[PDB]
């Protein structure tokens, strides 16, 4: 019922041949035509009652991405905490050094 | 039998003799002169370095080098032009109460609770300040000392006596007796042949250094005289007492001339000194203030309010360029 | 100007080395040739006690030199010209002098014909009788003690305190207490 | 082991700065075009 | 726009990592993973629009994916993201203005006090020396706090370049904050060695105080900088949810603990000294005098908006309080300037 | 000129009553504190009584308190000592002492030897 | 003797207060310009600023 996808999928693929073939992964340029492809994939809809989350469309659009944008880097940003054995020493050692320096100043006071 | 009645009638003789020669007070004549105006003297230098309260100071004849005696056991020779310390003399006795800069600049003296006027040499052949002599013989604390020359020096002590010393031999050449209270200060005349003394008996006596006798005695004060200073002409002197009043006496008149007092001043005077001409009368007070008095009109001409403790000593340079005030806050302020 | 600056630097470093040992020294006045010095050390704290010698009986002028001392040790012969009334008058004059109103006094106290308030006097609760002490002698001791404390208390002007005792560790503890009180007062806590 | 964020009273500047960064982050962003809270058509 | 630009990048990375009962979905805004049956899934609220609050979090219901009636397909409850955002921005701006005004008045009072202390010079002593040190550290810390709160995290276009300058500003800010609280600790230490201990005045070397006040706060600052550069290298280190901040606030609370211990001992000594002769009133008077000097008001409230209300109020009025207590209402300075103002 | 010349004094019966007058001159009597001091034969100086400037603060020595009366008339610059119930131990030269510090609570060296601001004394034999 | 001191003091040739007042006034008015404290000294002869 939803064979509407290749209609703009391979039109997307054809227009994709403009930009550099290795810049297909570059998130700065091709995202314009990606948003145009999203407009396609949801403008042919709204005739029978389709919704925005399309489970029958994720496979085919993932395949249309598989057609052109494979063998790529992910460029992940990761915010990680210590493994719980490096966290607490970096917190405790400053406190111990603080109390030790305080005691050392009180010691030097009477000297 | 009873010789005190003869003394009282002699007192009557002296008093009516002074009253016979009293035509008009110094205020009654000094009216044609213009008022001195508001004397606005500001702090120029603040000599820091002393540890304890400063009791005495003395300008040198060069009006640049000054000696200061603080009760921390130190005699610091300052360079008032550059604030630099020229000499730092550690003392055997820390309770110093007076200090004297010799007019030659070669020696310095100091004394206090120890009955010894120590003479320190500053022109040695090796470069160290050494004790050249230690004058002993007094039975009371040394309150004031002033150099007559490189070899002679006069001293005043709490034993109600004054003494003229020979520095080389360390002997008392002349002893001045007659006071009934602790002699607090002395002032050498411009000729150094006479000097006045201020004792704790509300009295001031004029001494002859070569003759050794008491010439005149001045009364009028109500409390202990703490400071005395000769007029630049040598024919008068001012006195500071504990009765919160300064008084000016004249030698040839043998009578008090002016009474410097105000209702709001209820604190005693610690130091006193005239200007180069004697128009202004600088006086240190027990309160943390210094009042400038007009010697011919008895009106307060200005106030110096820089010190945080009582002004213990006051000194005007020989050329009258600046005024040094020592206080118990371990600081010296040079005013101009 | 160069040698002046070098000599000034030398003198100032010497003055700092002297200032450390000066401010690290306790000064004391003993009352009861012109002056005698006595230096002793307790717990490596420097003490500098001075005894008045060869001075006249009029003290109203030379006693002003001891306004910056840590404490004035006032020894009284509490054990006839009425010596105790004279000592009381001297302590009264010392307590109300404008220059010694901040100087603490360590009181060392070494029949009712001169003090009729002795009959109706009562031993207060602050008075702890020493072991081996009869009631009358202890009452008289604390009577002179409170005679001194009444003069000590009838003055609100001043930073001074009075430490009466009936011997070096006593002075040490009193001086330490005075120093602590002065530090607390400099912080406006006391 | 501990609570979320910095709980001590001395890091109030840190939390306030992070709050200002989260609310007033990148400028030029859009606003809510459709009715979000009570609508069935809210993604 | 930048909104659907963020949405496009999210689409990109979601279909980048996902392609590698209730299953994985894409509701158009956030990428979701596969959840077990009868399990509610969560996602922290994004920063897409200016109306949604990023600190909140959105949820999803499993069972199919909880098809919403009257919609007949999947739905997500984004209600908790924009119902109370206006009030959040309101309180954020109000708190920002509170901090700026408080720290500005603190700078004013502390600079006046520092000028008085450095010009009069008659109060020169170790106590006043550490007072000037604490005042200057207060000034530096508060100035850097203002310049970091206004420029960074409030005008993001300045920190939009993703530079190292914002990170070095974070480092310097944490360093001067540590210096402020460690100088409070040094004031407490000196007060303890003077009152409790029998140390004379004008006798200590004061070099250890300079060390503990200036050089030591560098150690935890560098430790936190290295730890963040190695594990939590986020955008300009402006985040506060990471526990790496306790490397800096840890020693601060310890310094405040030691300062409160000194406060206890010194109030004890003061009561022992005052018991010889009411006591409660002057005791709490001395306590309230020493509280702003020692930074006690931070640890006495250990860990809901009134509490951070008071927290910010005291944290940004502490400089003003110390300046008006130890320099303006001080009897010595009062008498001195009252005696001196008759001249000018 | 401080004189402080005293009047009165003389041989009286045991248990009698006299009064001594201390005539002041040369200083403001209302600004200074006054004191009574005596010197019995063969003994030193002893402080007897004093009175403040206002005339309210009053202190005697214990041997004379309740027996003698200190008073001052600041208008005529005179100090009174109403002597009552005298005993042979009261035989002394009673001096009028005035310590030199005005407007002060401390009052120094009134019982001192070689001390000025004190009268010559009047012999009171009893 | 204290009486002999009074005898030595009561045998001096005094002058009256008017002439001494004139003397002091003349000394104060004949040396006022050479006293750099009655007059403010400019910043070219004052070796203190």
């Amino acid at each position: 019922m939803l064979e509407r996808l290749p209609l703009c999928g391979k039109a997307f693929a054809d227009m994709m041949g403009k930009v550099d073939v290795w810049k297909w992964c570059n998130l700065s340029e091709f995202i314009v035509y990606y948003e145009s492809f999203t407009n396609c994939t949801e403008m042919e809809a709204n005739v029978v009652g389709c919704y925005w989350p399309n489970p029958l469309a994720q496979g085919f659009i993932t395949g249309i991405h598989r057609q052109f944008f494979s063998n790529c880097t992910v460029d992940r940003v990761h915010l990680e905490d210590p493994p719980d054995e490096v966290l607490i020493p970096l917190i405790v050692i400053p406190v111990v050094l603080t109390v030790a320096m305080a005691g050392l100043v009180v010691w030097r006071s009477k000297r | 039998d009873q010789l005190r009645q003869e003394a009282e009638q002699l007192k009557n003789q002296i008093r009516d003799a002074r009253k016979a020669c009293a035509d008009a007070t110094l205020s009654q004549i000094t009216n044609n002169i213009d008022p001195v105006g508001r004397i606005q003297m500001r702090t120029r230098r603040t000599l820091r370095g002393h540890l304890a309260k400063i009791y005495a100071m003395h300008w040198g004849t060069d009006s640049r080098l000054l000696v200061s005696a603080s009760q921390d056991g130190k005699l610091i020779i300052w360079d008032s032009y550059t604030t630099n310390k020229v000499h730092a003399i550690p003392l055997r006795s820390s309770w110093v109460m007076t200090c004297a800069y010799a007019p030659s600049g070669n020696y310095v003296a100091c004394g206090g609770l120890d009955n010894i006027c120590s003479i320190y040499n500053l022109k040695t052949r090796e470069g160290n300040v050494r004790v050249s002599r230690e004058l002993a013989g007094h039975t009371g604390y040394l309150s004031c000392c002033r150099f007559l020359d490189d070899n002679q020096i006069v001293t005043s002590s709490g034993d109600t006596t004054c003494a003229l010393w020979d520095i080389e031999t360390g002997q008392q050449t002349t002893t001045f007796t007659g006071h009934t209270g602790d002699v607090m200060s002395l002032s050498l005349a411009p000729d150094t042949r006479l000097f006045v003394s201020g004792a704790c008996d509300a009295s001031a006596k004029l001494w002859d250094v070569r003759e050794g006798m008491c010439r005149q005695t001045f009364t009028g004060h109500e409390s202990d005289i703490n400071a005395i200073c000769f007029f630049p002409n040598g024919n008068a002197f001012a006195t500071g007492s504990d009765d919160a009043t300064c008084r000016l006496f004249d030698l040839r008149a043998d009578q008090e001339l002016m009474t410097y007092s105000h209702d709001n001043i209820i604190c005693g005077i610690t130091s006193v000194s005239f200007s180069k001409s004697g128009r202004l009368l600088l006086a240190g007070y027990d309160d943390f203030n210094c009042n400038v008095w007009d010697a011919l009109k008895a009106d307060r001409a200005g106030v110096l309010a820089g010190h945080d403790n009582r002004v213990s000593c006051l000194g005007v340079t020989d050329d009258g360029m600046a005024v040094a005030t020592g206080s118990w806050d371990s600081f010296l302020k040079i005013w101009n | 100007e160069k040698a002046q600056r070098e000599a000034n630097k030398k003198i100032e470093k010497q003055l700092q080395k002297d200032k450390q040992v000066y401010r690290a020294t306790h000064r004391l006045l003993l009352l009861g040739s012109g002056i005698f010095e006595t230096k002793f050390q307790v717990d490596k704290v420097n003490f500098h006690m001075f005894d008045v010698g060869a001075q006249r009986d009029e003290r109203r002028k030379w006693i002003q030199c001891f306004n910056d001392v840590t404490a004035i040790i006032f020894v009284v012969a509490s054990s006839q010209t009425n010596r105790l009334q004279a000592a009381l008058k001297l302590f009264d004059s010392i307590w109300n002098n404008k220059w010694l109103r901040d100087t603490s006094v360590i009181l060392f106290l070494n029949i009712e014909d001169y003090f009729p308030e002795f009959a109706r006097y009562t031993t207060p609760e602050d008075a702890t009788p020493e072991p081996g002490e009869d009631p009358r002698v202890t009452r008289a001791k604390y009577f002179i003690r409170d005679e001194f404390l009444r003069i000590s208390t009838a003055s609100g002007d001043g930073r001074h305190y009075c430490y009466p005792h009936f011997n070096i560790r006593r002075v040490f503890n009193d001086c330490r207490d005075i120093i602590q009180r002065m530090h607390l007062r400099q912080y406006e806590l006391l | 082991l501990l609570r979320v964020g910095c709980v001590l009273g001395t890091c109030q500047v840190q939390n306030l700065s992070h709050r200002l960064w989260q609310l007033m982050g990148p400028a030029g962003r859009q606003d809510s075009a459709p009715v979000d809270p009570s609508s069935p058509h809210s993604y | 726009g930048v909104t659907r630009n963020k949405i496009m990048t999210a689409q990109y990375e979601c279909y980048q990592k996902i392609m590698q009962y209730c299953n994985r979905t894409w509701d158009g805004w956030l990428c979701w993973n596969d959840v077990a049956a009868g399990t509610e899934s969560m996602q922290l609220c994004p920063d897409y629009f200016q109306d949604f609050d990023p600190s909140e979090k959105v949820t999803k219901i499993c069972d199919n994916w909880f098809r919403h009636p009257a919609s007949n397909r999947t739905w997500t409850n984004y209600t908790q993201c924009n119902v109370n955002t206006h009030e959040k921005v309101k309180t954020a701006l109000n708190l920002f203005y509170l901090t700026i005004i408080g720290h500005g008045l603190s700078i004013a009072s502390l600079l006046i006090s520092l000028g008085i202390f450095f010009y009069f010079k008659s109060l020169s002593c170790q106590r006043i020396t550490l007072h000037k040190n604490l005042f200057f550290s207060f000034v530096c810390n508060s100035v850097v706090t203002i310049i970091h709160l206004t420029a960074v995290a409030n005008n993001q276009a300045l920190v939009a370049t993703n530079p190292v300058s914002c990170k070095v500003s974070q480092f310097i800010h944490l360093y001067l904050m540590g210096c402020n609280y460690f100088w409070m600790l040094c004031e407490g230490i000196y007060l303890h060695t003077l009152i409790v201990v029998a140390v004379f005045a004008e006798k200590q070397h004061l070099m250890w105080y300079y060390f503990l006040g200036w050089g030591f706060p560098l150690i935890p600052a560098c430790i936190h900088a290295i730890a963040r550069s190695l594990y939590y290298n986020d955008n300009c280190w402006i985040s506060s949810d990471t526990h790496l901040l306790y490397i800096i606030h840890g020693p601060i609370c310890a310094a405040l603990l030691v300062n409160l211990f000194f406060l206890l001992n010194i109030v004890r000594v003061l009561i022992t000294k005052l018991k010889v002769t009411n006591l409660y009133m002057k005791a709490v008077r001395a306590t309230l005098i020493l509280v702003p000097l020692l930074g006690i008001e931070f640890v006495l409230i250990p860990w809901e908006e009134v509490y951070d209300y008071i927290m910010h109020i005291l944290m940004h009025f502490q400089g003003l309080l110390v300046s008006t207590i130890f320099c303006f209402f001080n009897g010595e300075v009062q008498a001195i300037l009252r005696r001196n103002w008759n001249q000018y | 000129q401080v004189q402080l010349q005293e009047s009165g004094g003389g041989l009286v019966q045991p248990g009698g009553s006299l009064r001594l007058s201390c005539a002041a001159s040369g200083f403001t009597f209302s600004n200074y504190k006054m004191n009574w001091v005596r010197q019995a034969p063969g003994k030193g100086l002893e402080w007897v009584s004093d009175i403040s400037q206002s005339g309210a603060s009053i202190s005697y020595t214990g041997s004379v308190k309740g027996r003698f009366t200190i008073s001052r008339d600041n208008a005529k610059n005179t100090l009174y000592l109403q002597m009552n119930s005298l005993k042979p131990e009261d035989t002394a030269v009673y001096y009028c002492a005035r310590c030199p510090a005005p407007f002060t609570r401390d009052c120094f060296d009134v019982t001192s030897t070689t001390y000025a601001y004190r009268g010559q004394g009047t012999q009171v034999t009893v | 003797k204290l009486v002999e001191q009074l005898k030595m003091e009561a045998n001096i040739d005094r002058i009256k207060v008017s002439k001494a007042a004139a003397d002091l006034m003349a000394y104060c008015e004949a040396h006022a310009k050479e006293d750099p404290l009655l007059t403010p000294v400019p910043a070219s002869e004052n070796p203190f600023r």
